[PDB]
């Protein structure tokens, strides 16, 4: 399903044109290295917000 | 003299011809909502991976 904007709103952003983006928070994953065979492999289980 | 009389012209009315194309009837199709199922695990995984030396 595509972004649904409703009528009022519609007509305030073709009026006003400021239509902001806010970052709130990123998901995203540690590759560690292995003392195996040196590869670094991505734990999918850990991500940055531990860190 | 003589009497017109005068028994008209005009016959019935057009309002019976403009009350037939006056016809509305049914429009629109159905859509949005469907059925809707879904069933699979591309969203998140579980899987073993820890380090060690």
């Amino acid at each position: 399903t595509p972004i649904t904007m409703n009528y009022n709103q519609f007509l305030e952003l073709e009026k006003t044109k400021q239509l902001r983006l806010d970052t709130d928070q990123v998901y995203g994953n540690i590759a560690t290295y292995n003392f195996e065979n040196g590869r670094v492999r991505v734990d999918t289980g850990s991500n940055w917000s531990e860190v | 003299v003589k009497k017109e009389a005068a028994e008209k012209l005009l016959e019935k009315v057009p309002s019976d011809v403009l009350e037939m194309y006056k016809a509305i009837g049914g429009k629109i199709y159905i859509v949005d909502g469907d059925i809707t199922k879904h069933i699979s695990l591309e969203a998140l995984s579980e899987d073993k991976k820890k380090i060690k030396d």
